[PDB]
RNA sequence: CUCUAACUAUAAAAAUCUCUCUUCUC
RNA sequence: ACCCACUCGGCACCUUACGAGAAAUCAAAGUCUUUGGGUUCUGGGGGGAGUAUGGUCGCAAGGCUGAAACUUAAAGGAAUUG
RNA sequence: UUCGGGUCUUGUAAUUGGAAUGAGUACAAUGUAAAUACCUUAACGAGGAACAACUGGAGGGCAAGUCUGGUGCCAGCAGCCG
């Protein structure tokens, strides 16, 4: 676990540097995300639970040869998500690079409210959908405490969001666990891109992190 | 809210579970009875709460 | 779009496109034509018994090979004949043909099951005693 | 199969067996 | 030879298997007890944390 | 060469009259009857048979009619036994 | 930032095909 | 009669997804889980079979209407690699 | 330095003892039209506490064996794949 890390991709630089306080002057600029490393510092305590280890073949001109896709979802509990899908020879290299690409695709969420708001939201805010092949998956707000209504990967998806409690919906053909795991991820990261009504105020548009201190990346 | 029916059947409910005081007596909100972690009726059997005043020492005992 | 009557006042029409198009998925239509009596020599039976002609042995299907030991039967709530398999390894020899046998469903709804064919029936009492019994040697046939 | 075929089999079964009921009656 | 014996015999394997006997069998608790005597086993008493819970594992 | 496999009071050898389809075969049993017989299996795609044979089988003791393969002989062993007298000599098969 | 041209020409015959299909987490 | 520019209507075409689907692809096969413009007609796994019979029209071939008993764990679509 | 304290905690012997009571008995009464049955309750009434928990399953769906012995596409199992 030798953090030497060479900062490439700039904003890499300034995490390095200790400039941003936290990924939302990342999401609130959609600032893209390269090197896994910055999502390790920023959030630290990352989980991972592999969903599958689903063989994939190939026919070539002497028999079958075979790779392995591994498909695992990555969270924190505390409304961070990505989904990693990545297929290699080994299983543990390929489990290693979908743990690489489900950090580096980290998505936020809107945890809402079914009604009466209190502390810590426990629900969404609105119901979303989301769609991979026929995979039409649906998540509508739950009244606190009815808990995570949903397949099991769905289930350990919402776990991973952290969402207390979440009814789900699907239809298609959800017996292939990628397309599922994939629409309900779009479905969940859909929350913030809906526009809620308690959001009529345009903000003054704060400059971007890496503008105000453009200075410190690409050290010379 | 203030519905008379919803006045009276929660409010009823809220006493019904303070009397076995399951719920706390903080939470009479109506709404934090919609969650309560099935551990928390269990906490109440009569054999938890003599173990918790004692005289059971190793609940299997008391039971 | 969504081509079906869709006006307020248009339930006779879309009540009746519901009543024709019943008519395709094979559960309800069995259910009404009455066709669990005429066929299904189980008169909607769940069991039946029924007395023995012989012991036949059926061949197995394609990829499994093996001679399961089933065995004919007619049945006395209708007359009608079938045969019916034998399950529970050590009970051919507990057939004893021209015996009552208590016959139940085999798992398919009255379909042939696995690599078993022309059978649909499993064998569960013979001669009041039960083939679990028998097969475990906890009851014996009394042999009348 | 070709079902153009197995149709026109099943029509020399319909002429055969509308002939016999023509001699029939 | 090529078969021992005639095929179909209509439950060979029953009468050529070698039959043994149980033995002593200490009474397993049972009830309240055999629940205990289970969660004790699994959680409190456990066995393999290097990842796998492999309960019930086969001697080798 | 292998030694041929006798019959141990419950298999018999038969001739095939003709080769029936689906595994299926007409034997014309040394008993006085017309059987017929199955391919059983380890013996189906792994020895071939055909019309004008000598086949041991295997009766069913409770279905009469019905019964299967068990071994056959190579040109060589079926002759070996019509000389000891295993089978009735006057069914006469010579290419 | 002015542009509308070049071309070739073969069909002989050829049907059929047995087993045995199964194993990825650290 | 052409050239230009504009417009109305039809057979169509090209680029593209920002929408659609399973995908081939579609500028309609979109405006669909954010499910709702009005409407008729079709289908519920595949064989049996568009077959049996009953009608019904026809001189005739046959057309329309149209199942079951039973059997089966697949048949099928699209693209991918050999 | 051979050790070895067992320094920190778990179980393994499945041996040994101090307490408790029900299921069955059963004086009596209560219960009941009479009654048993229930609630009490005298005296009994547990060591292997023989006062003995069966029913299904252990490749996948699907918690749980790639331990042992036998059969060797036979016996069979198998709701589907096998
Ligand atoms: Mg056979
Ligand atoms: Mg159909
Ligand atoms: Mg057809
Ligand atoms: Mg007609
Ligand atoms: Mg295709
Ligand atoms: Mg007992
Ligand atoms: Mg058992
Ligand atoms: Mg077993
Ligand atoms: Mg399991
Ligand atoms: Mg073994
Ligand atoms: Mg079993």
């Amino acid at each position: 676990e030798e953090k030497g890390w060479v900062p490439v991709t700039k904003l890499g630089r300034l995490v390095k540097a200790g400039k941003i306080s936290s990924i939302e002057e990342i999401f609130l600029h959609s600032l893209p995300v390269k090197e896994f490393q910055i999502i390790d510092q920023l959030l630290p305590n990352l989980k991972d639970e592999v969903m599958n280890i689903k063989p994939v073949q190939k026919q070539t001109r002497a028999g079958q040869r075979t790779r392995f896709k591994a498909v695992v979802v990555v969270g924190d509990s505390n409304g961070h998500v990505g989904l990693g899908i990545k297929t290699a020879k080994e299983v543990a290299g390929a489990i290693r690079a979908g743990i690489i690409i489900a950090k580096l695709s980290v998505i936020p969420i809107r945890r809402g409210y079914w009604g009466t708001n209190l502390g810590q939201p426990h629900s969404l805010a609105t119901k979303t959908s989301g769609k991979c092949g026929s995979v039409s998956v649906r998540l509508i707000p739950a009244p606190r405490g009815s808990g995570i209504v949903a397949s099991p990967a769905v289930k350990k998806l919402m776990q991973l969001a952290g969402v207390e409690d979440v009814y789900t919906s699907s239809t298609g053909s959800t017996r292939t666990l990628e397309n599922t795991l994939k629409a309900a991820f779009v479905a969940i990261g859909n929350t913030y891109g809906f526009l809620t009504p308690n959001l009529w105020e345009v903000q003054a548009l704060t400059p971007s992190p890496m503008d105000v201190y453009a200075d410190y990346a690409t050290a010379s | 809210e203030k519905d008379p029916k919803r006045l009276f059947e929660g409010n009823a409910l809220i006493r019904r579970l303070v009397r076995i005081g399951v719920l706390s007596e903080d939470k009479k909100k109506l709404d934090y009875v919609l969650a309560l972690k099935v551990e928390d009726f269990l906490e109440r059997r009569l054999q938890t709460q003599v173990y918790k005043l004692g005289l059971a020492k190793s609940v299997h005992h008391a039971r | 779009g969504k081509g079906k009557p869709r006006g307020l006042n248009s339930a006779r029409k879309l009540r009746v496109h519901r009543r024709n198009n019943r008519w395709a998925e094979t559960t309800y239509k069995k259910r009404l034509l009455g066709t669990a009596f005429k066929s299904s020599p189980f008169g909607g039976s769940s069991h039946a018994k029924g007395i023995v002609l012989e012991k036949i042995g059926i061949e197995s299907k394609q990829p499994n090979s093996a001679i399961r030991k089933c065995v004919r039967v007619q049945l006395i709530k209708n007359g009608k004949k079938v045969t019916a398999f034998v399950p529970n390894d050590g009970c051919l020899n507990f057939v004893d043909e021209n015996d009552e046998v208590l016959l139940a469903g085999f798992g398919r709804k009255g379909k042939a099951k696995g690599d078993i064919p022309g059978v649909r029936f499993k064998v569960v009492k013979v001669s009041g005693v039960s083939l679990l019994a028998l097969w475990k040697e906890k009851k014996e046939k009394p042999r009348s | 199969m070709r079902a153009k075929w197995r149709k026109k089999r099943t029509r020399r079964l319909k002429r055969k067996r509308r002939k016999v009921r023509a001699r029939s009656k | 030879g090529k078969v021992h014996g005639s095929l179909a015999r209509a439950g060979k394997v029953k009468s050529q298997t070698p039959k043994v006997e149980k033995q002593e069998k200490p009474k397993q608790p049972k009830g309240r007890a055999y629940k205990r005597l289970l969660y004790t086993r699994r959680f409190v008493n456990v066995t393999l944390t290097n990842g796998k819970r492999k309960m019930n594992p086969s001697p080798s | 060469k292998r030694e041929l496999i006798y019959k141990e009071e419950g298999q018999e050898y038969a001739q095939i009259t003709k080769m029936l389809g689906n595994g299926r075969v007409e034997a014309s049993c040394f008993d006085g009857n017309k059987r017929m017989a199955h391919i059983r299996g380890k013996l189906r795609k792994k020895v071939w048979m055909g019309q004008g044979d000598i086949i041991l089988v295997s009766l069913r003791d409770f279905q009469d009619d019905q019964c299967d393969v068990v071994h056959k002989y190579n040109l060589d062993e079926a002759r070996t036994l019509k000389n000891q007298g295993e089978l009735p000599e006057n069914a006469k098969i010579n290419e």
